[PDB]
RNA sequence: ACCAUAGUAGGCCUAAAAGCAGCCAUCAAUUGAGAAAGCGUUAAAGCUCAACAAAUUCACCAACAUAAUCCCAAAAACUAAU
RNA sequence: CGAUGUUGGAUCAGGACACCCAAAUGGUGCAACCGCUAUUAAAGGUUCGUUUGUUCAACGAUUAAAGUCCUACGUGAUCUGAG
RNA sequence: GUUAAUGUAGCUUAAUCAAAGCAAGGCACUGAAAAUGCCUAGAUGAGCCUCAGCUCCAUAAACACCA
């Protein structure tokens, strides 16, 4: 067992990564890019 | 041709005498007797101090959290005292001299027997907190330019801000949260325990809410 | 230390949206539950499985039908991971004593009285 | 397969629960005598009724539990009033006046 | 988990900031009468009174009297002054 | 008691520094 | 890409300090070029930078070696998938 | 622990490459000869003696060179037994 | 001479039992304070009226004024 604090990025529990995998940031994405309009 | 544009002139920059940084001590001049359990809990999750400027213009911001020993603060003042004109600028401590001792024993020991012996102090820092404060009649460019090296050669990692870039981001931080595509966030699953997950998360996840994990901060995460 | 869990009342502040997003009346609640148990005991706490096994959730996809009053909503509030919540319906309202054979459930979660006439 | 689409028609999730296949009585006799019914069929019956006594019962305990409660507000209100009827003339203050 | 306190807490009100430049009751008595007062206000929180029983607490109270004699204040005032 | 409202009511020694 | 001439070796300390060991001022000619931001000299001379004019796609940060019998499923960027 | 026999030699070596030699190159405070570095390359090589049980190590003589390691500190149902 | 207010004891009560509480004083007691004990002075701004009304005086806050 590792401490909660580590100095090597320590894995984690397969839920979590799922947990983390689905709260990922989602920039919003104009219907039509404001270069190629006027 | 080019047309010019206003030169950014400071009329209201006090520079303090003894313009470079203190020297600091190796040891606290009342060495601490008693052994110290180790919070690592004081490395962990966001800053509640020195999250803000005082006197000066520029920083070094803690991107991580970490342990500053002796050699870091020698590092630093070595550095930034022979990088930077003592006429023109001022630099300032953030961080208090190492107080925290940590023990160690001799390689080859078994394990037991009683706590170590004391081998050398730290200070704690914890990520959002500004380690040096530099200001003076400078453009931030320059400064940047030599304290990032500095920046580079810490613990955790870091980096060179102004009260400008600082904002900037804070700003674009909280932007990135309001403009948010999907409907799912840490907070809104965690507080809430939703699929059970508080069974796999930590209690102080509530407060880090997914953007600390241990030492690291991974800033992308909204 | 894994602990139960409070659950901050804001969560279950509705938005105005959310009325016509899962087909609820914004003026009158509706009476009834349908519960199902969508996912295992296994794994989970103690004082989960218990609620479970109170609220007569103990076998999965079964339904089972319970007040809508707040001594009830409180332990579905702790299992709510757990299951499947969904309103009774009653297009041809409650049964009387003469329908009792004849009654089914749909899956939409309405209750048909007569069922399978000649 | 194909769950969510029977879900979506308002049929059961599985092709066995409830619809005319599962239901009717898949023989009878030659003549046309209905057939002994079915094991199968007869608790379901059984248990479809129990649900359904259960949701009337459930019913009518939330209606009694609120007709209860607003009975015991009209005795409160009943009450302020039988307090006010059933109390003396005030007079000491009133009548230098 | 801090809750809120509902209404006024009570010594909320004095500065602690220059503890020095207050007055204080250097007496027993006076600090004794101080709380015998603070013991008879309608406070929000659990207290003696409202378990033991104030007999209805605030009660509004139906007269059935005799009207109180109508005597001049001032004249009154100024007679007693004499005497 | 913490969770309470009624918490740290009585706290005093803010009051008078003896120390 | 292009281009570089003026008081003047500015005043000091030093064997010499000529924009450029150091300390102090940092003014001033010409449309325009710092008492000079880098190289260079024993002190220079000499190369460039910023300045005019000439023009103008976009240009902030980001890259990181390895082990011991023999690599290790095969493969594959679209015919409609909550 | 109802036994996975242990140091150094002998014999036979299998492998890595973090190359000691042989090959091809970059940089030099590379004139030449020497060198000092760095890249690429593992098919083949990598000595004989005096003393130590010795591995190391010192020393004599040489070599194109006398590599660093892994293999139950390779290898005792093949040997040795100095320790 | 004009506007917003007032005149409770030094600050705040009450004005249907009643002008109330606290400051503030003296003497005694221990070195000073402090506590304690025994003591001390006190007010509804002034003139009429009806059984709140009319003025005056004065303060205060401004403005005008005067020097
Ligand atoms: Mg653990
Ligand atoms: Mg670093
Ligand atoms: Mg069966
Ligand atoms: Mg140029
Ligand atoms: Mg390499
Ligand atoms: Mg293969
Ligand atoms: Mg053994
Ligand atoms: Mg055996
Ligand atoms: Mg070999
Ligand atoms: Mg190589
Ligand atoms: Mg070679
Ligand atoms: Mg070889
Ligand atoms: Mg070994
Ligand atoms: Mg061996
Ligand atoms: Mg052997
Ligand atoms: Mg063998
Ligand atoms: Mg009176």
């Amino acid at each position: 067992g590792s401490k909660a604090v580590t100095r090597h990025r320590r894995v984690m529990h397969f839920e979590r990564q799922k947990l983390m995998a689905v709260t990922e940031y989602i920039p919003p994405k104009p219907t039509i890019n404001p270069r190629c309009l006027p | 041709f080019k047309t010019l544009l206003p030169v950014p002139t400071f009329e209201d920059v006090a520079i303090p005498e003894k313009p470079k940084l203190r020297f600091v001590e190796r040891v606290p001049l009342v060495p601490k007797v008693r052994r110290e359990r180790k919070n690592l809990s004081d490395i962990r999750g966001p800053s509640t101090e020195a999250t803000e400027f005082t006197e000066g213009r520029f920083a070094i911001l803690a991107l991580g959290g970490g342990y500053l020993h002796w050699g870091h603060f020698e590092m630093m003042r070595l550095t930034i005292n022979r990088s930077m004109d003592p006429k023109n600028m001022f630099a300032l401590w953030r961080v208090p001299a190492p107080f925290k001792p940590i023990t160690r024993k001799g390689m080859g020991q078994r394990m037991g027997g009683g706590k170590g012996a004391i081998d050398h102090y730290v200070t704690p820092v914890k990520a959002g907190r500004l380690i040096v404060e530099m200001g003076g009649r400078c453009e931030f460019k320059e400064v940047q330019g030599f304290l990032d090296l500095v920046a580079h050669k810490l613990p955790f990692p870091a980096k060179a801000v102004s009260r400008e870039t600082l904002e900037k981001m804070r700003k674009d931080q909280e932007e990135r949260e309001r403009n948010n595509q999907n409907p799912w966030t840490f907070e809104r699953i965690a507080t809430a325990n939703m699929l059970g997950i508080r069974k796999v998360l930590s209690p102080y996840d509530l407060t880090h809410k997914g953007r600390y994990w241990g030492k690291f901060y991974t800033p992308e995460r909204v | 230390k894994f602990t139960r869990s409070r659950i901050p009342d804001k969560v279950f502040q509705p938005s105005p949206e959310d009325h016509e997003k899962y087909g609820g009346d914004p003026q009158y609640p509706h009476k009834l539950h349908i519960v199902t148990r969508i996912k295992s005991t296994k794994r989970r706490p103690y004082w989960e499985k218990d609620i479970i096994k109170m609220l007569g959730l103990e076998k999965a996809h079964t339904p089972q039908v319970h007040k809508n009053i707040p001594s009830v909503n409180a332990k579905l509030k702790v299992v709510k991971h757990l299951i499947r919540i969904k309103p009774l319906k009653l297009p041809q309202g409650l049964p009387t004593e003469e329908d009792m054979a004849n009654t089914c459930l749909k899956s939409n979660g309405e209750l048909v009285v007569r069922w399978l006439l000649n | 397969a194909g769950s969510q689409w029977r879900l979506q028609q308002g049929f059961a999730a599985n092709p066995s629960g409830y619809g005319p296949l599962t239901e009717l009585p898949d023989w009878s006799y030659a003549d046309g005598r209905p057939a002994p019914p079915m094991k199968g069929q007869l608790r379901r019956k059984a248990q479809r009724e129990k649900f359904a006594r259960r949701v009337v019962l459930l019913s009518q305990e939330m209606d009694a539990g609120l007709q209860a409660w607003q009975l015991r507000q009209q005795e409160k209100l009943q009450e302020e009033e039988g307090k006010q009827k059933n109390a003396l003339k005030s007079k000491g203050a009133l009548l230098q006046n | 988990r801090r809750a809120a306190p509902l209404g006024p807490m009570p010594n909320e009100d004095i500065d602690v900031s220059d503890l020095e430049r207050l007055k204080k009751y250097r007496s027993f008595d006076r600090y004794r009468r101080r709380a015998e007062q603070e013991a008879r206000k309608p406070h929000w929180w659990r207290t003696y009174r409202e378990h033991f029983g104030e007999e209805s607490g605030p009660k509004d109270r139906v007269d059935i009297g005799l009207p109180p004699p109508k005597v001049s204040r001032t004249q009154q005032l100024l007679e007693r002054k004499q005497a | 008691y913490r969770s309470k409202p009624t918490h740290g009511i009585g706290r005093y020694k803010h009051l008078v520094k003896a120390q």
